[PDB]
RNA sequence: GUUAUCCGGAAUGAUUGGGCGUAAAGCGUCUGUAGGUGGCUUUUUAAGUCCGCCGUCAAAUCCCAGGGCUCAACCCUGGACAG
């Protein structure tokens, strides 16, 4: 699916997703009652960096754990191969080059069938990408310039080290794989390998 | 340098041992031999672990620290006093409490009580109260007498013990194992090295060794504040 | 004298120093004096002294120790038996295992002689494994 | 820093606890 | 009698505390029948520094909290050589829980029951995996992997205790 | 989601991996057949054991690496440890 709903409710419960359905923070008019009082059992912690994971990429959990047989299935670490499989998502790419605001914005930006990549079509908001790709517009959004709107109030965050976005010629490549370091979303790799270690 | 020569110990009551069929045989690869009913200690090791006694002993001190030494036994109950007048320590009088070095929360209130009784003793108000505060104030004040008038120049834990030989004073050694505090102390033919972490193995029957090895050891903590 | 000849060196040598006693008195048949052979080279054990009471050949063995603690060894020896007699073990030079990455050996029967985990990994010939310790 | 103290003497016990056992004598 | 004890609690950055569990325990007298309560806190650093300890009091809080200096007087640290692992497998029982305990790849948070990853995920271990065989415990339990991680020696020392040089080892 | 069937968890059939004083459990004790295990040294064959090479264990599956379907599922090409 997509969950399409209301948000800021995840974002007061999981803390704030950075970047995903928001730049802007949660709770301007809101938050006045319901003490946690600090009882919180260690499965909602370990639950809580499920869906912080799952609702900051807008996975599908039996996608998730089809991430996870994968991360464990390649060599290495992997807390941190789980956190390349979903960075190289195409989604991903698009909101981390600010070609949509949020990732809805970029998953329903490559639904509509707006993207070339190597000068391919990609309908599919689940292309994982690989190095040395290429990452362009359609021809049509020279005169639809919602990628141009993007790229304007995008700028305020730059890019991590993975990128190469061209200004006019609106081009966007990725060197190599993405370091930890390079992973915008600060969470641990273990609580949420630990998680799925039961299956 | 810390010497003592063999023959002064070998004259007097250090090889003169304990009883033959009481030996607790962890003395084993140590007891040298066996005459008359009573054990015969290795000198050579006893020398040499008073070597290192004493190289430990001048060296803690060296640093500068207060070392306490534990007097219980009755049969050298005053020689440790005098062992300890001299040398600046504060000592166990006649008998010991199990509690005043681990509990020493209760026992330090129980030094605020007993400061406060000697500032009442000096201060001359003893005799205003009739004899029923005096006989209470004298009881209590001859109980901490017995135990705490011995050391009451120490605040907090020292950092060697040296104690009454091994029998007495299980008590105050294991609080001494708790608390980690090092002590080197005297063994008997009977009893453990490794209660301790180095002690003397020597008898204690004769009170000229006993006077030998500590008035050896008060020398050793005299020389440490000598500076 | 019983049925094993490799746990009566071994079962001494775990009945020895759990008591703390230094000192080992055992036979001295050809893979006993092996088994000392390489394990007094690998720093388990300090000495091994070949006598004789009554023409007898004996091997008296001295542990290693440390200085005067708690216990005055610390690294506890364990020792332990593999292929017991009629539970015969045997393994390539794949199985070979590296004892808790390394830090115990498996001393072990070739056709070259006996060796440990060193010096049968590099020949690559494989064998009976005789007991490991760690 | 007491705590600190008194396990750093412990360390040098045990050590002095620990030279001469071994040779010694 | 100062008052409010802010000083004197020692604000516990140092060690972060949690319980285990908090089972009340009752005995009956002539009265009747009343209860106390035996919590089990696990206290240390993330750096390699842990330990258990039991209490119990007619109050929650202050069972927990005696717990605690009753468990900050107790500290062993963990061998843990590694990227935040473990130096070899061990296993040691205490009572009748046994634990074993085996190094992990660093893809791997820590993964065991409850009082023994309440223990490891105190003790600033990142990537192990205990299984525990025996009790259904939780107090031996955690005191078993305490002795099962006691007795685990590193390679430097074991290379000191033996007296080879060095080789064998990757890093 | 419920149910049914199977494995796990279950070290709850245990070689890896359990027990038998009192918790379930040592025959009432003993002789001994079959069978099982067995002292030390030296020598011989190599059945077990180990090493090399060779043959085979179809193809498909699983594992690795590529490639194709817009990706994946799936399909295809090559390779191989085990054993």
């Amino acid at each position: 699916s997509r969950y399409r709903g209301p948000r800021f409710k995840k974002i007061r419960r999981l803390g704030a997703l950075p970047g995903l359905t928001n730049k802007r923070p949660r709770a301007g008019s809101d938050l006045r009652n319901q003490s946690r009082s600090g009882k919180r059992s260690q499965y909602r912690i370990r639950l809580e960096e499920k869906q912080k994971l799952r609702f900051h990429y807008g996975i599908t959990e039996r996608q998730l754990l089809k991430y996870v047989r994968i991360a464990r299935k390649a060599k290495g670490s992997t807390g941190q191969v789980l956190l390349q499989l979903l960075e190289m998502r195409l989604d991903n790419i698009l909101f981390r080059l600010g070609m949509a605001p949020t990732i809805p914005g970029a998953r329903q930006l490559v639904n509509h069938r707006h993207i070339l990549v190597n000068g391919r079509i990609v309908d599919i908001p689940s292309y994982r990408c690989k190095p040395q790709d290429t990452i362009m517009a359609r021809d049509e959004q020279k005169s639809i310039a919602l990628i141009q709107n993007s790229l304007d109030l995008s700028p305020r965050e730059e890019l991590p080290k993975h990128l190469t976005l061209n200004p006019f010629p609106y081009k966007g490549l990725v060197n190599q794989i993405i370091d930890s370091k390079w992973v915008g979303l600060k969470i641990n790799e273990l609580l949420v390998v630990e998680y799925y270690s039961r299956q | 340098y810390w010497n003592i020569n063999l023959e002064e110990m070998m004259e007097a009551g250090v090889h003169f041992g304990h009883g033959t069929r009481k030996w607790n045989p962890r003395m084993s690869p140590y007891i040298s031999a066996k005459c008359k009913g009573i054990h015969i200690i290795n000198l050579t090791r006893t020398a040499r672990f008073l070597s290192e006694a004493c190289d430990l002993v001048f060296d803690a001190s060296s640093r500068g620290k207060q070392f306490l030494i534990v007097g219980t036994k009755n049969k050298a109950a005053d020689s440790v006093a005098r062992a300890a007048i001299r040398a600046r320590c504060h000592y166990v009088n006649k008998k010991w409490l199990g509690g005043m070095l681990t509990n020493w929360s209760t026992t330090e209130t129980r030094l605020h009580k007993f400061r406060d009784l000697r500032m009442e003793q000096t201060a001359g108000r003893l005799a205003r109260l009739p004899k029923r505060d005096a006989a209470v104030v004298k009881r209590q004040l001859s109980h901490l007498q017995t135990y705490l008038g011995g050391i009451k120049y120490m605040t907090g834990l020292p950092d060697i013990v040296i104690i009454v030989d091994q029998q007495e004073e299980y008590t105050a050694l294991r609080e001494c194992i708790t608390l980690g505090i090092p002590t080197i102390c005297l063994i008997d033919t009977n009893c453990n090295p490794d209660l301790a972490d180095i002690s003397i193995p020597a008898n204690d029957d004769a009170i000229a060794s006993i006077r030998l090895i500590l008035t050896k050891l008060v020398f050793a903590i005299c020389e440490g504040r000598s500076s | 004298m019983g049925k094993d000849t490799i746990a009566d060196i071994i079962t001494c040598i775990r009945n020895a120093d759990m008591n703390r006693k230094g000192t080992v008195r055992i036979v001295s048949t050809n893979i006993t004096e092996n088994i000392v052979k390489i394990l007094l080279r690998e720093g388990f054990i300090e000495n091994a002294r070949k006598h004789q009471e009554r023409n007898k050949y004996f091997l008296v063995l001295t542990l290693r120790h440390r200085r005067n603690k708690k216990g005055p060894y610390l690294n506890t020896f364990h020792l332990k038996r593999v292929s017991r007699p009629g539970l015969r073990i045997y393994s390539n030079y794949q199985r070979i295992p590296r004892i808790l990455g390394g830090m115990g050996i498996a001393i072990l029967s070739t056709s070259r002689g006996i060796m440990t985990d060193r010096e049968a990994r590099l020949e690559g010939i494989g064998g009976e494994i005789l007991c490991y310790i760690w | 820093t007491r705590e600190r103290q008194k396990l750093k003497q412990l360390f040098e016990d045990a050590y002095e606890r620990c030279r001469n056992a071994p040779m010694e004598g | 009698g100062f008052g409010s004890k802010s000083k004197k609690e020692k604000i516990r950055d140092g060690f972060e505390e949690n319980v285990v569990q908090v089972r009340r325990v009752t005995k009956v007298v002539k009265g009747g029948k009343h209860m106390r309560f035996r919590a089990i806190v696990v206290v240390g650093d993330k750096k390699g520094q842990v330990g258990v300890g039991v209490g119990k009091a007619k109050e929650v809080v202050s069972a927990v909290q005696k717990a605690a200096v009753d468990a900050r007087r107790n500290i062993i640290t963990v061998p843990m050589t590694k990227y935040l692992t473990f130096p070899h497998r061990n296993e040691a029982d205490y009572g009748a829980a046994r634990v074993m305990l085996r190094p992990a790849a660093p893809g791997t948070g820590v993964i065991a029951g409850g009082a023994v990853r309440t223990v490891l995920e105190m003790a600033g271990v990142e990537n192990a995996l205990g299984k525990q065989l025996g009790s259904n415990n939780a107090l031996n339990n955690a005191r078993a992997t305490i002795v099962a991680v006691q007795t685990m020696r590193q390679f430097s020392d074991v290379a000191r205790d033996r007296g080879i040089p060095m080789e064998e080892l990757w890093k």
